[PDB]
C-alpha cells in the first residue's frame, strides 16, 4: 500500500491568524521535511508554504495512519490543538493530489502570486532536493512542466487577480470617489507588483520604505509612469503618518501595533479620515488588532476574496483544465507503469527455484568433466530466459495508450494467478 | 588450495538454502578470497554474485549492488558475456527492494533485451 | 436542519433536469399534461417550445423532476402564466440552442411567468409552496453537475466509510445490512441505511460549507479521517449525533 | 402502417412505466400537475397514490412518458375522472396489483382511481399526437415484446452492428451514405432505427416478414432478415422486394 | 467461432402442407446426417422431426454460410423453391439454439406429444446417432444434456399434468366446433391404435365418451387398450372396413404412419352425411404429419377437415407450472453455456506446448553439439525437459476449469488472453 | 556398432524432415527407424521413433491414425515399467483429440498431462 497524501491549511478553508502559525521559511524546509520523515508511516515529504496556503506532500504507507501522523506534528509545531487543525484541514489522496499540485502551478486556484513567482517556488523546492525522495521529487517536476506548459499555450497569466493587484483594488473599494497618497512599505517581488498595479489605475505619486535604496532605485527606472521616491525604514511609522492606505509587504512579526498607530494623525478628509492598512505580508506585519484605531482599518490576504468578482478569464480557465487533465492522468499512468516491477523480480525467484532444483537434480547423476558443466548450465539458463521473456517483456510499459496499460496489469493479474505468485 | 575453493563455495549455497545468510555472508568472502588469489575469471564471479544474494537476505540491498557490480567488471574485463544478465538482473532486483521502481525499471529492461540471445 | 433551502432545490431541479410536464387547460373546461423540453434562464424562469398555439387562458405549471441514484426522486412545479419582442427573445433562443446543441423555432417559444413553485421532496410528500421572488433570487446548488459521479464513486470506493459514518455520525438502535449514498450538496449528503428491521434516510451535515469540487472531496476524506480514528479509538467524538431519521417505502 | 395501432402504443406504455404526472383542477381553478406512481389493470385503467386533497373539480388529466434507449420518447395521456374506487370489494383488487406491479406494500385511505374517458398518443416530443377513445383503449391489448424489448435492442446494437449497417442498404432506398444507425425500439410488427447521416437524421420503420408473438419469434425473424441482408450484399441472392422509403425527421 | 445453429420449419411458422414435405422418418436419420455434414461449413448434424416441428441442429464453421448451405439442403430434399422456404424459415444461434431444445423437451414450447413422446424421442436421436460419424460430440453433448433437462422437468414440475397434448387438443377441437348439442353423443372413430390413437380415446372418455370404434391394422393391439380403459366402450375394426366406419361416424380421428391420405374427395363424396344432430357435418381431425386426410377433401358440403396447425383454437390459470420449469431451463441453459465456455481453453493449451518445444528442442541441440554419454544424454533430456514442465504446468493447470462458479471461469479466460499477449499464441 | 549407428542416422533425419513442413518424407524415415529399433530390442529406441511416426500424420491431417501410435509409446513404457515419454504421450494424444474437433475429450487427456508436470 501506498499514497500520495496532501495535507495542510489553504486559505479556503483556515484564516491567516491560523495559517500564519504554521508558515515555514524556506531555511527550515530541510528540517521540517527530515522530521516528517522521522514519523513511521512517511517515507517521502515536502512543504509548500505561500502567502495563500500551507501544504505538506507525503509518502504514505496507510493513508489513514500517515494523515494522522502529520496532522499531530503540523500541531507540535504550531501549538494549535490537533482538534481545530482538523476543522480547518485540507486533504486530498491520490488523483485527487497531483492535480491539486498541478492547478496551484498553474495558477489556476485562489489569488495568484504574480511573475511566475508560484512556478519559480516549485523550482526552488526542487532545487532543495537532498532525501524528498523519486516519488514527491517526481510529482513536483512534473508540477514544473505543467506550470510552464500553462504559461506558454494559454497566457491566462496576463489578466488574472494576483494578491498584490487585489490588494490595490480591494484598496479602491472601501476608499470614496486617486491619487490619495499610498504608501508601500518593502519593496520585493509583492512589493513590485503592488506599485505596477498601483501606477496602472492612475496613481501620481507613490512613498516606497525599504531597507535597501538601491533596490527602489532599480524599480523607479523599470516603470517611469509612476512618480517613486524613497525613504527607509526609520521614516516607516512617519510615511504611514503621511498616506491614506499603506500597503505592508514585507518578510517580518508585526510592524504597526495598536498603540503605535493610536499616535498617528488622521488621513485627510478627502477620503473620509480613514486609513487602510493592507497586509498582504505573511506572516501579517499588521495587526492583530490594530483596526480598534477609530481612524484605521486593517485587511488582512483573506479579505482579498471580497474584491473582485470579468469576460476571457474563465475561456482561459477551461484551456487550462484541458491541460492539467491531460499531464494528470499522464502523470497517473507513468506510476502505473511501476506497478508490474515487483512481479517481475518475483518471477525471477519463483523460475530460479526450478532451474536450480533441475540442474542440482542433473549433476547428481552425471565427476566429468570441465567444459561439460558450463554446457550443461547454459542449457539450464537458456530455456528459463526464452520462457521468461515473453511474459517480462510484456511487462514493461510505458509511453500512453490506455490499452497497452490495460492489458500489461491484466498480464500481471494472470500471472500471479497462474504461478501464485500472491502467497 | 583449489579444492578449498569449490568446497566452501557451494558449503555458501546450503546456509542459503536454510536461510542463515550470515555463516553464509562468510564462506563466500574466503571462497572470493581463493578464486582473486587462483586467478579464475570464472570463479571469481561466483564468490561474488554468492555474496551479493547473501546480503539481500540481511536487508543490505544497497552493499549488494557493489559486489553484483564486480561481475559486470570482471566480464567486461575478460570480454566474457557470461553472468552478465544475471547480474542486470539480481542489481534490478535490489533497488526493487529499495522501493525505487524506476532505476530497477531501467535495469530490468536492459535484463529483457539479453534473454533472447 | 442541515439541507438547503426548498428554493435553493427548485433551482437545482430546473437546471439539471430537461424534461418536465406542461400543464394547461383546454376549451372544454379540462386539464391537459403533456410532455415538453424545457430550458431555464439566469433568473430561473423556465422556456419551452410548443406545438400548439397561445390559447385564451395563458396560465399554466409546470411539473419537473429529478431522480438521485435511483432511491428518490425530489421534484418542483413552477405555476404561472405562459406567453409569446425581440430583444428577450434572441437571448432565450440562444440559451435553448447552448443547452441542447439543437436548432430551434423562434415561432415556437414560450415563457412561463413564475408566480409560485411548489417544491416536493419525493413521491407521496406534501412539499412546501415557494414564493417567485425567494426563487427568483436563490442560487442553484454549485455541485449539482458533480453530484452523481461523485456519488456512484462514493458508492463504489468508499464503502467502508460509509458504513463507518452509520456508527459514529448517526445514533442508530440496529444492525447496518446495506447502505448507499443518495445525493450530495453544498451543506452535506444523505445515507440510505437498510437493516432487518426497516429502511431510512440520514443527513449528514459537513463541517462547514463546500463551494466547489475539491472542497466536498476534502470535506469528506476529513470526516472519513475523524470517523476512522473514532472507531479505531485514536480521538473522542466529541460531537452530537445525527438523530433525525426518515420513513420510507423499499 | 407497420407500427401498432395508437391504441395499443399506449396500453404498451403504461404497462412499462411506473410514473407519471397529475395534471388537475383547484378550488382557484388553476391546473396543477404534480409527480404519481401508478398502477394498470387489465382495462388499461390507472391506479394511483395521491397526497393531495381533494379536489373538488373531478376532472383530472394522467401524463406517462416512456424513454426508448435514450433517443425517443413515446408518450400519452389519459383523460378522465378521479374518484374513490367504492370502499368495497373492487378495492382489495386494486390493493393487490399495486403490491404485485411494486412489491411494496399500499395505503388504501389513498387509493385513487382515474376513469378513462379518452387518451392522448404522441410518438415523441413536439408531435401533435391522436385521441383514442376509450373503448378502443380497453379493447386494446399491451405488445407481447414490452418486457424484453429494451434487453433485445441493446443487445443488438451491441452485439449486431454489421447486420444493423446491412439493413441501411438492402431494407432501405436512402438518398445518401450512412454515419451511424442505432435501433430505437422493436415490438411485434416490427422495428425502428435511426440513421445519422450529413443529409439528416431520420427514423425507420423496417417491418417483419409476418407478425410476432414472442421472444424467440422476433430473434428468429431477425436472424432470418439478418441472413438475407447478407446474402444480398453478398450476392447470392436477389432482393425482389420494395424497400423502405418512408422516412421522418427529429 | 463455431456456433451451433438450429434450422427448420416450426408449426409457429411453416404452414402443415409445407412441413409435411420435409418430414423425415427415422429410417431416414443416419443419410440426413451423412449428407449436411457432406456440406462445407457443417461439422456436425442431427435431426428432430416430430408432427410440431421439422428441426435440423448442426455445428457450423460460419454460422452464415451454413445456414444459407443447410438451407439450400432442405430446399433439394423437399422440392421447396429456397425462397418460399426463407419466408417460413425458423432460426436461432447459440445461447438462443440451446434454449429452445431444452424448451422443446421439456414440453414448454406448445403443443405436447403427450405420455411422454417428446423425451422418448430425444433419447432415440442419441441413441440413433450414437453410430452415425455425422452426429458429433458437440450435438451429442447438447442432447444428452436436453434430456437430462427433460427428465428435470418431468420430476421437478409436474406441468405435465394439465399439458394440453396434440390427441387432447383434438377431441378439445372436435367437440368445439360441432354444435353444442352433444358434443359426445355423436359418434366417435379413431383411425390407427398407437401412441397418438390411445391418447385421443383417454381424453375422450375424459369428456364422456362411452362407446368409441377403433380402425386399426393388429387387434392384439385394441384389446391391449381395451384391457387399459373400462370406462370406454372400444370396437376394432380392420382397414377393410375404413370407409364403412367413416359413414358410420360423425367424426373421425384420423392418426397413422401411412405417407399417403387414406381418404381422398372421391370417397368422401360416396359417404352419406352425418347425423342430422351434428348438422350432417362429418368432421375429419387429422392429427398425422404426413396428413390421411387429403387436401380436397373439405371441398365435400357434407366434410370438413381439421390439421394439427387448427389445434391452435383456444389451445388456465395454473400456469405457474410454466415458470417453475422456465427455473429448470434457465438454470441449465446458462450452465451449458458456461460448460462450453470452459472447453475455450483447450487450443491454447496445445499451442502453448508448442511454443514450448520449440524452444526445448533448440536448446538442447546446442547443448548437445557443445558436448562420451550413455546414461549423461538421458540425464541431460530429463533436466531439458524437467525445467519446462515445472514452468508450464502453473498456466496449464490454470487454463483447465470445468465445474461452474462463473467467476473463475472468468478468470480462465483472462489467462488464455494473457498468455496469448505473453507468447503471442493467436498471432 | 552397425546397426546402432544406422538407426541413429534415420532417426534424425526425420527430424529435420518434420522441422520443415514434409511429413509424408519424414513419415518414411521413423517407419524405418522403428523397424530398425525392433530388431535391436530396444525399448527405449522404439518408442522414440514411434513419436516420430504419430507426430508426422498429425501433419498430413490424419489425427485418428496418429493416436494409434501415441498409445503405443504407452504401451512400451508399461511393459518396461519406465516412465520416460508418457507425459508426452497424454499430451501428444490430447493434441490429436483437439484437432479433431472433440474437445471434451482432449481436456480429459490434457487433465492426465497436466498432473504428470509435477512430476
Amino acid at each position: 500500500r501506498s499514497s500520495i497524501v496532501v495535507i495542510g491549511l489553504s486559505i479556503h478553508t483556515a484564516p491567516v491568524e491560523m495559517r500564519e502559525k504554521l508558515a515555514i521559511p524556506e531555511a527550515e524546509w530541510p528540517r521540517a521535511i527530515a522530521e516528517l520523515c522521522g514519523l513511521n508511516h512517511i517515507e517521502e515529504a515536502a512543504v509548500l508554504s505561500t502567502c495563500n496556503r500551507m501544504e505538506i506532500y507525503v509518502l504514505a504507507l496507510s493513508q489513514h495512519r500517515g494523515v494522522k501522523e502529520v496532522t499531530e506534528w503540523m500541531s507540535k509545531t504550531s501549538g494549535i490543538p490537533v482538534s481545530e487543525i482538523c476543522q480547518h484541514r485540507f486533504l486530498l489522496y491520490n488523483k485527487d493530489a497531483t492535480q491539486h499540485i498541478f492547478e496551484v502551478s498553474a495558477g489556476l486556484d485562489s489569488l495568484v502570486l504574480g511573475e511566475g513567482q508560484i512556478l519559480a517556488q516549485v523550482k526552488q523546492v526542487v532545487k532543495v532536493g537532498q532525501g524528498f525522495g523519486r516519488n514527491i521529487s517526481g510529482l513536483f517536476k512534473h508540477a514544473i512542466t505543467v506550470g510552464k506548459r500553462v504559461r506558454t499555450e494559454t497566457n491566462i497569466a496576463s489578466g488574472a487577480v494576483s494578491v498584490s493587484s487585489a490588494a490595490v483594488e480591494l484598496a479602491l473599494m472601501k476608499l470614496p470617489q486617486v491619487s490619495a497618497r499610498m504608501c508601500v512599505i518593502g519593496a520585493g517581488k509583492m512589493g513590485k507588483l503592488v506599485i505596477k498595479h498601483l501606477m496602472a489605475k492612475g496613481c501620481t505619486k507613490v512613498v516606497v520604505v525599504n531597507r535597501s535604496e538601491e533596490r527602489v532605485s532599480a524599480i523607479r527606472e523599470e516603470m517611469p509612469g509612476i512618480e517613486i521616491i524613497y525613504r527607509p525604514l526609520d521614516e516607516m511609522l512617519a510615511c504611514a503618518s503621511e498616506a491614506d492606505v499603506v500597503f505592508t509587504s514585507t518578510a517580518s512579526t508585526p510592524l504597526f501595533l495598536k498603540e503605535h498607530v493610536e499616535n498617528l494623525p488622521q488621513a485627510s478628509p478627502e477620503v473620509g479620515g480613514l486609513r487602510h492598512f493592507v497586509d498582504i505580508s505573511v506572516p501579517r506585519n499588521v495587526g492583530s488588532c490594530v483596526g480598534e484605531v477609530e481612524t484605521a482599518r486593517v485587511y488582512n490576504v483573506d479579505d482579498l476574496k471580497e474584491v473582485v468578482a470579468k469576460e476571457d478569464r474563465m475561456r482561459k480557465a477551461m484551456e487550462a483544465q484541458t491541460i492539467i487533465t491531460e499531464e494528470s492522468t499522464q502523470f497517473e499512468a507513468w506510476r502505473d507503469s511501476l506497478e508490474t516491477v515487483p512481479t517481475i523480480k518475483k518471477l525471477r525467484a519463483y523460475a530460479e527455484r526450478i532451474r536450480v532444483a533441475e540442474l542440482e537434480k542433473c549433476m547428481s547423476k552425471m565427476d566429468i568433466n570441465k567444459k561439460t558443466t558450463r554446457a550443461v548450465d547454459d542449457l539450464s539458463r537458456g530455456i528459463v530466459n526464452r520462457f521468461l521473456h515473453g511474459p517480462m517483456q510484456h511487462l514493461r510499459c510505458d509511453g500512453s495508450d490506455s490499452r497497452t496499460l490495460s492489458e500489461t496489469l491484466e498480464n500481471m493479474h494472470a500471472l500471479n494467478r497462474m504461478y501464485g505468485l500472491e502467497k | 588450495k583449489k579444492q578449498e575453493l569449490i568446497s566452501k563455495l557451494k558449503t555458501g549455497k546450503t546456509f542459503l538454502r536454510n536461510q542463515e545468510p550470515e555463516k553464509a555472508y562468510t564462506e563466500f568472502k574466503i571462497a572470493l578470497e581463493l578464486a582473486q588469489s587462483l586467478k579464475d575469471p570464472t570463479e571469481e564471479k561466483k564468490a561474488a554474485r554468492g555474496l551479493g544474494a547473501s546480503l539481500q537476505r540481511q536487508g543490505k540491498y544497497r552493499e549488494a549492488i557493489q559486489y553484483h557490480s564486480m561481475v559486470l567488471a570482471i566480464s567486461k574485463r575478460e570480454s566474457e558475456d557470461s553472468g552478465i544478465t544475471e547480474a542486470y538482473g539480481a542489481i534490478a532486483d535490489c533497488y526493487t527492494e529499495l522501493g525505487d521502481l524506476e532505476k530497477a525499471g531501467k535495469f530490468y529492461d536492459t535484463y529483457i533485451a539479453r534473454l533472447e540471445t | 436542519t442541515h439541507k438547503p433551502f426548498p428554493a435553493e432545490v427548485s433551482r437545482s431541479i430546473m437546471e439539471l433536469s430537461s424534461v418536465g410536464t406542461l400543464s394547461t387547460l383546454t376549451h372544454d373546461g379540462w386539464p391537459l399534461g403533456v410532455g415538453v423540453r424545457f430550458a431555464v434562464d439566469k433568473d430561473g424562469t423556465p422556456v419551452l417550445c410548443l406545438n400548439r398555439s397561445v390559447s385564451p387562458d395563458k396560465r399554466s405549471a409546470l411539473h419537473v423532476q429529478l431522480e438521485q441514484c435511483g432511491l428518490r426522486t425530489p421534484q418542483c412545479t413552477i405555476q404561472g402564466s405562459i406567453g409569446r419582442d425581440d430583444t428577450v427573445l434572441k437571448r432565450l433562443s440562444a440559451t435553448w440552442r447552448e443547452k441542447f446543441g439543437e436548432e430551434v423555432k423562434e415561432d415556437s417559444l414560450y415563457v412561463v411567468a413564475v408566480d409560485r413553485v411548489l417544491q416536493m421532496e419525493d413521491f407521496m410528500e406534501d412539499g412546501i409552496w415557494v414564493a417567485s421572488s425567494d426563487y427568483k433570487n436563490a442560487s442553484p446548488d454549485p455541485l449539482r453537475d458533480i453530484a452523481e459521479d461523485i456519488v456512484n464513486q462514493i458508492n463504489a470506493n468508499n464503502m467502508e466509510d460509509i458504513f463507518r459514518f452509520c456508527n459514529v455520525y448517526v445514533d442508530l438502535d440496529f444492525v447496518v445490512s446495506e447502505t448507499k449514498m443518495i445525493w450530495m450538496d453544498r451543506l452535506g449528503f444523505d445515507l440510505r441505511v437498510w437493516s432487518p428491521r426497516g429502511v431510512y434516510d440520514v443527513r449528514i451535515p459537513f463541517p462547514m460549507e463546500v463551494t466547489d469540487e475539491k472542497g466536498a472531496k476534502s470535506s469528506f476524506n476529513g470526516m472519513s479521517q475523524l470517523a476512522w480514528e473514532v472507531e479505531k479509538s485514536y480521538c473522542p467524538a466529541d460531537f452530537n449525533k445525527v438523530k433525525l431519521l426518515k420513513q420510507v417505502v423499499g
